[PDB]
RNA sequence: UUGACCUCAAAUCAGGUAGGAGUACCCGCUGAACUUAAGCAUAUCAAUAAGCGGAGGAAAAGAAACCAACCGGGAUUGCCU
RNA sequence: UAUUGGCGAGAGACCGAUAGCGAACAAGUACAGUGAUGGAAAGAUGAAAAGAACUUUGAAAAGAGAGUGAAAAAGUACGUG
RNA sequence: GUAGCGGUUCUGACGUGCAAAUCGAUCGUCGAAUUUGGGUAUAGGGGCGAAAGACUAAUCGAACCAUCUAGUAGCUGGUUC
RNA sequence: GUGCAGAUCUUGGUGGUAGUAGCAAAUAUUCAAAUGAGAACUUUGAAGACUGAAGUGGGGAAAGGUUCCACGUCAACAGCA
RNA sequence: AAACUUUCAACAACGGAUCUCUUGGUUCUCGCAUCGAUGAAGAACGCAGCGAAAUGCGAUACGUAAUGUGAAUUGCAGAAUUCCGUGAAUCAUCGAAUCUUUGAACGCACAUUGCGCCCCUUGGUAUUCCAGGGGGCAUGCCUGUUUGAGCGUCAUUU
């Protein structure tokens, strides 16, 4: 019986959760993410892989810093305070 | 798993906090568009993956 | 009601500082009614005044410190400008405006002139 | 020469492509060279660099760098050029001496494949421009 | 262009009693096994997919052009064809119509409409306005949601203020004679526009 | 795939090449950008006149050598005859050629006149600051047409 | 005829503007026209409607009749009047929404500010 | 014994820079096969896809160890040809 | 000169909820796989909840009256159907 | 000879199942070349194999995933008044 | 992106089959009371049995994650209830 | 003759076709140049008077400071001092801060809320031990400061 019965010792994990995608495909043994590919300094990704690209991209996250930079620049990096006139 | 360790534990309990039923008074916000709680998850139904 | 910036901006150093534990303890009860009450929206414009407070507290000793160092070299990087990280790298004009003298005599000899045509 | 690495040997695929083990490598060692000091030391910016001797298992080259924070590179303005940052890791793209070489980047007709840079010249002879009104 | 392919599916061969159109792999989730890529399943790729690369502008003959907007000018005359053409213009005196060069003047909307209705233009600017119906289309709502008629040309030779009078009067159209378009000097390739040739603009025309 | 009376047809269509397809649908968009560019450039540059001076040339090959052409700079002697120098004749709107040379003369004493006629119909304003507005005639290269 | 280049016609991209239009730029366009008396008394057409307010709506169902804002619902793009409500069959009464542009101002309810504005459009004032 | 020089080390030494992301476009490296050939090995697809390294608002190229062979042209780039 | 990425805009003889991007909705969601990955369904009461007080049969759900509404031949199973 | 491991015969039950390999009886073996947990190693022209082309997650005479890829098809099927 | 009967065509919806196949392994159930609209099936008392310490007992590892316990409670679910 | 089958019709059912909608998608065009060790993109957990989610935010948490606006927010509860005013707001803007646990990720680790070292300070009768508070310790490289090594090696001594 290689099918129901050998299901049934299906009771170890090969990954758990990584600690930076927090994915549970951080490999055990083998000791990386199949995901993102921690600790490698680098990220998992690959051009053949396009929409799991989509998936993770800038953009997909709160994007703490990345959302205001826009408006900064907008202003010219104003360093300062404003004023005021009344009203 | 009778022996946790605090990363299943926390994820746990942050689960647990999502098996509620909507608050009944978000069902009259105007334009409230949600009716019933689509993510409620059950502990025989579907497994969370640790 | 509640507590006010300007209002705050005005206290001693030591006083703020005082006003934040009654805040604090004042908070303290009122957590302790909210397990006996239904509804306690009293608890908000309080806890939003300990971060007012907080707010004063860091402005001033913070602007203490900026001044205290503004004119020289080597302020703390989080003071200093943060502008883009590669803004931080750009030149500055004045080494992004350097000329060689040789390059400078020659723009002093034959700059480009204003001219124009007709007669 | 450089050994296409290739397990055992085997290519997968076409006779044209199994070859091994007479392979070149189309950029010089010299260029090898600045790239792994380049590296090296990321934060200056290879300027350039001279061969100096070799056995028959290494070539000892030279290279030369210029820390473009340093201010007295900032200034002098005819160096500062190399702080702008559109000249990080110039070897690593092959914009040194050694890298203008090995791109074939020079003016003429022996270069025609090769001098406003293979891949765009390329790219381009085989762009097909149609107007709004077609010709 | 990437669309109806953002699938990984693969045929299941003959062989499983169903047909043999690609298919979603991998259970889980209904569109699991589905029809994939082809032109007639839901979700795939358009038979021949649009492109940009159609010739949407045409060339035409420069002489022949000129041609085009020549004849179409002289139907402009010619009352027969410029009544059947919409153009309510049986209460206009002559024909061509032209007025005097003071209207190239008129900076005021409500002053030049005047000068308009009492030359002949009463009747056809009503034309207008009675009839800016809704759009039948879905057009309707594409940034054209109404339909209404075509009102006189008034073609001027020089321009003070009355280019800016009229641009506001519905259905109302004017040109500098040194242009002169055959859009339109016959809308819908239907000859006969009513124009109100301004002296200035008569006499250059020659 | 091969019939009727037809041609031998060479279409090169068998790389990805809808991959490099350019449909410039922007050409008129492009026209504006330039246009712009261009009366904003004459703004900018005071009352210069948007190009310089460009000498006579003589075209090459055995095809075109029968007309004449707008050259690039000067010679260097087709200056020094006209009486100004180099460095300065840069400034003052005219292109010089380093690498040209001079070995026909009824080309030679062309350009020096062409040069003398555009000092001649310009005049200089002073580093000064005086500043006299004299509304930029727009293109020396139509002002002394070739 | 639209004639700058930062104003669109476009159908879809205003209504998403009108219906997303943050709160504060609601209260703008909740506008209402001042009354007849109420209009030479200030030099000045409309007038962005507010609380205190008075009113008469002068279309509707509820033509007629009038009275006092209780509350600009700005969120609901209606504004409710305290004396124009519907009784229900229940003997409980829903106040009823109405839309400023088929309301008129009877009386300003004035401020500091309020004035400015009046001011500020070119109105008088008694 | 005292002082140097060259060469190398070491400091939680004084101040700084590199990493990672994005990668539509750009500079490189490496590098297929399906396919076409009505077979297939050269050829083709293609100096393309996958893999790798490195930049910018563009990059790169750029003031000729160039085009010519003319009555000669005169940095680079892109368009029409 | 380039630009299927970014920030901001004006548009279209485009698609009109089995279409158009996979997603017009708490959509890269739910759900699947140890994993790499895969990946859906699903929009529309009415102008306004005025979302049906009360009466009665019923254990309730509900029914039958009543009631609201321009319409219940619109009753949160809700346009047409 | 139990349990453990095994899986011979009924070519028994089931053969839209209790079950994508089970149930019953009968049987091989049952103190070691025995069974077995966990940890750890070996990866796809590769691994492991007391050797069946077996086993490598219901996948094996070359795993699964994506991409090249709408691979090609002189063959089959359909081709809307 | 213009007409459908077909493409073991896609997706969705729907029939006949049919109130049919079936709900038969693991020895077995019975009497009353209470509760409740409603009781073969719940609760309690009574009887008859079963597992029979190689357990249908008393705990655990992996694995699940609140399934534990109380209170309320029956629209869906527990292939009669 | 019923029933049953069948056909057409009306009403009612099942289903969700059609029509009309459109804060979406598509493609075109124009403008423009700004992520990150001054910790980025991503992640994990938290945060509301009454939230599971989406959104947003970080123990100062659907937010604090500033500024512009000039009365709301609204599902209910609410303060009530906020209405001729440094002032409402789930408002706009945004220049000041806060910013858990992480992440290139940086004291060492990590399937552990695991385990060091230094400074300051507070309590415990403590330079040594215990506990609380603050602040710190990765690597490659460049310039310099210091401290070194080498008969590599120049000179100086008696
Ligand atoms: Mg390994
Ligand atoms: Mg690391
Ligand atoms: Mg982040
Ligand atoms: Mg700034
Ligand atoms: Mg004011
Ligand atoms: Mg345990
Ligand atoms: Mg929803
Ligand atoms: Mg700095
Ligand atoms: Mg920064
Ligand atoms: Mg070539
Ligand atoms: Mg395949
Ligand atoms: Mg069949
Ligand atoms: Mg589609
Ligand atoms: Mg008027
Ligand atoms: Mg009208
Ligand atoms: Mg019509
Ligand atoms: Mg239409
Ligand atoms: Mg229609
Ligand atoms: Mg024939
Ligand atoms: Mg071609
Ligand atoms: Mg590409
Ligand atoms: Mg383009
Ligand atoms: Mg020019
Ligand atoms: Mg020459
Ligand atoms: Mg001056
Ligand atoms: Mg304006
Ligand atoms: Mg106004
Ligand atoms: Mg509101
Ligand atoms: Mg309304
Ligand atoms: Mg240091
Ligand atoms: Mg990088
Ligand atoms: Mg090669
Ligand atoms: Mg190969
Ligand atoms: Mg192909
Ligand atoms: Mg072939
Ligand atoms: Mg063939
Ligand atoms: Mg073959
Ligand atoms: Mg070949
Ligand atoms: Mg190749
Ligand atoms: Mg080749
Ligand atoms: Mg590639
Ligand atoms: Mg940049
Ligand atoms: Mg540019
Ligand atoms: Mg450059
Ligand atoms: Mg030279
Ligand atoms: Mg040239
Ligand atoms: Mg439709
Ligand atoms: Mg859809
Ligand atoms: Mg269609
Ligand atoms: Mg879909
Ligand atoms: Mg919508
Ligand atoms: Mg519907
Ligand atoms: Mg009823
Ligand atoms: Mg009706
Ligand atoms: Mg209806
Ligand atoms: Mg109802
Ligand atoms: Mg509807
Ligand atoms: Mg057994
Ligand atoms: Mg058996
Ligand atoms: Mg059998
Ligand atoms: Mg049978
Ligand atoms: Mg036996
Ligand atoms: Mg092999
Ligand atoms: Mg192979
Ligand atoms: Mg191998
Ligand atoms: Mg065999
Ligand atoms: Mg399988
Ligand atoms: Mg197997
Ligand atoms: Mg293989
Ligand atoms: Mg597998
Ligand atoms: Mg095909
Ligand atoms: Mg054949
Ligand atoms: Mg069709
Ligand atoms: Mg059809
Ligand atoms: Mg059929
Ligand atoms: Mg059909
Ligand atoms: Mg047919
Ligand atoms: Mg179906
Ligand atoms: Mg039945
Ligand atoms: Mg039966
Ligand atoms: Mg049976
Ligand atoms: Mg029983
Ligand atoms: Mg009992
Ligand atoms: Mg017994
Ligand atoms: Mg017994
Ligand atoms: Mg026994
Ligand atoms: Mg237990
Ligand atoms: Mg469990
Ligand atoms: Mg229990
Ligand atoms: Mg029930
Ligand atoms: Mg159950
Ligand atoms: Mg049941
Ligand atoms: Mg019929
Ligand atoms: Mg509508
Ligand atoms: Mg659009
Ligand atoms: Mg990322
Ligand atoms: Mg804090
Ligand atoms: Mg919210
Ligand atoms: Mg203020
Ligand atoms: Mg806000
Ligand atoms: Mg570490
Ligand atoms: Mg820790
Ligand atoms: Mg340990
Ligand atoms: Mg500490
Ligand atoms: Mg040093
Ligand atoms: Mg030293
Ligand atoms: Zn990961």
């Amino acid at each position: 019986g290689k099918g129901t019965p050998s299901f049934g010792k299906r009771h170890n994990k090969s990954h758990t959760l990584c600690n930076r995608c927090g994915r549970r495909s951080f490999h055990v043994q083998k000791k990386t993410c199949s995901s993102c590919g921690y600790p490698a300094a680098k990220t998992r990704s690959y051009n053949w892989g396009a929409k799991a690209k989509r998936r993770h991209t800038t953009g997909t996250g709160r994007m703490r810093y990345l959302k205001h930079v826009s408006r900064r620049f907008k202003n010219g990096f104003q360093t300062g305070s404003a004023s005021k006139a009344s009203a | 798993a009778a022996q946790k360790s605090f990363r299943i534990k926390q994820k746990m309990a942050k689960a647990k906090k999502q098996n509620r039923p909507l608050p009944q008074w978000i069902r009259l916000r105007t334009n409230n568009t949600i009716r019933y709680n689509a993510k409620r998850r059950n502990w025989r139904r579907t497994k969370m993956n640790i | 009601a509640g507590v006010k910036a300007y209002e705050l901006r005005t206290k001693s150093k030591e006083q703020l500082a005082s006003q934040l534990v009654d805040l604090k303890k004042e908070l303290a009860e009122l957590k302790v009614q909210k397990l006996s009450r239904p509804s306690l929206p009293k608890i908000k414009t309080v806890r939003k005044s300990i971060a007012c407070v907080l707010t004063v507290i860091n402005e001033q000793q913070r602007e203490a410190v900026r001044q205290l160092y503004k004119g020289k070299k080597y302020q703390p990087k989080d003071l200093r400008a943060k502008k883009t990280r590669a803004l931080r790298r750009a030149l500055t004009k004045f080494e992004a405006s350097q000329v060689t003298e040789k390059q400078r005599k020659k723009q002093i000899a034959f700059p480009q002139r204003k001219y124009a045509i007709k007669a | 020469n450089r050994k296409r690495p290739v397990p055992k040997g085997a290519t997968y695929g076409k006779p044209t492509n199994q070859g091994v083990n007479e392979l070149k490598y189309q950029r010089s060692l010299r260029a090898t060279a600045e790239e792994r000091v380049g590296r090296r030391a990321a934060n200056l910016r290879v300027l350039n660099s001279y061969w100096v001797n070799q056995d028959s298992t290494y070539k000892y080259f030279e290279v030369i760098l210029v820390d473009p924070q340093h201010k007295a590179i900032r200034r002098d303005a005819r160096y500062n050029w190399i702080c702008d940052p559109v000249h990080k890791h110039r070897e690593a793209r092959g914009l040194t001496a050694t890298g203008k070489k090995s791109r074939g980047i020079n003016k003429g007709h022996k270069f025609n494949n090769t001098k406003a840079g293979r891949r765009k010249t390329w790219k381009r002879q085989n762009t097909l421009s149609l107007w709004r009104y077609r010709k | 262009e990437k669309a109806g392919h953002q699938t990984s599916a693969e045929s299941w061969g003959t062989g499983r009693a169903v047909a043999r159109i690609p298919r979603v792999g991998g259970g889980g989730t209904g569109r699991s096994g589905q029809g994939a890529f082809g032109n007639m399943c839901r979700g795939g790729r358009m038979f021949a997919p649009t492109k940009t690369w159609r010739k949407w502008n045409v060339k035409v003959n420069h002489n022949e052009k000129r041609y085009a907007t020549a004849s179409a000018i002289a139907a402009t005359a010619v009352a027969s064809l410029v009544l059947a053409r919409g153009h309510r213009v049986e209460k206009i005196p002559e024909i061509p119509l032209v007025v005097s060069t003071d209207l190239e003047s008129i900076q005021k909307t409500k002053e030049a409409v005047a000068a308009l209705k009492a030359v002949g233009a009463h009747s056809d600017l009503l034309k207008v306005l009675k009839s800016k119906k809704l759009r039948a289309g879905k057009g309707k709502y594409r940034n054209r949601r109404w339909t209404q008629r075509r009102g006189p040309l008034v073609v001027y030779a020089e321009d003070n203020g009355i280019v800016k009078a009229l641009r506001n009067v519905p259905g109302v159209e004017t040109a500098n004679v040194a242009s002169l378009n055959l859009l339109q000097l016959a809308p819908g390739a239907h000859l006969g526009r009513f124009v109100i040739w301004t002296e200035a603009a008569f006499t250059k025309l020659d | 795939a091969i019939s009727k009376n037809l041609p031998i047809l060479k279409n090169h269509f068998r790389k990805h090449w809808q991959e490099r397809v350019k449909v410039h649908f922007d050409q008129a968009g492009k026209k504006v950008s330039r246009r712009n560019a261009r009366a904003t450039r004459a703004a900018k540059i005071a009352p210069r006149p948007l190009d310089l001076l460009r000498p006579v040339v003589r075209a090459p090959t055995v095809k075109y050598n029968r007309k004449v052409r707008a050259g690039r700079g000067f010679t260097l002697a087709e200056v020094k005859a006209a009486g100004l120098t180099a460095a300065y004749a840069r400034t003052i709107g005219i292109a010089v050629d380093h690498r040209r040379q001079n070995r026909n003369q009824e080309i030679f004493d062309a350009n020096v006149q062409r040069l003398k006629e555009y000092q001649s119909k310009i005049i200089v304003f002073p580093r000064n600051g005086k500043a006299p507005e004299a509304e930029q005639v727009l293109s020396a290269a139509a002002t002394f047409p070739i | 005829a639209k004639q700058s280049l930062d104003v669109s016609s476009d159908r879809r991209k205003a209504r998403k503007a009108y219906f997303t239009a943050p709160s504060s730029q609601r209260r703008v366009l909740l506008s209402a026209p001042l009354s007849k008396e109420l209009r030479a008394q200030y030099g000045i057409k409309a007038l962005p409607i507010r609380r205190d307010d008075e009113v008469l709506v002068v279309r509707g169902s509820k033509k007629g009749q009038e009275g006092k804002i209780s509350s600009v619902y700005r969120l609901k793009f209606a504004v409710q009047v305290d004396k124009v409500t519907k009784e229900k069959v229940n003997g409980a009464s829903v106040p009823i929404n109405l839309h400023p542009s088929k309301l008129v101002i009877t009386k300003l309810h004035l401020d500091k500010d309020r004035k400015a504005l009046i001011q500020r459009k070119g109105g008088k004032l008694e």
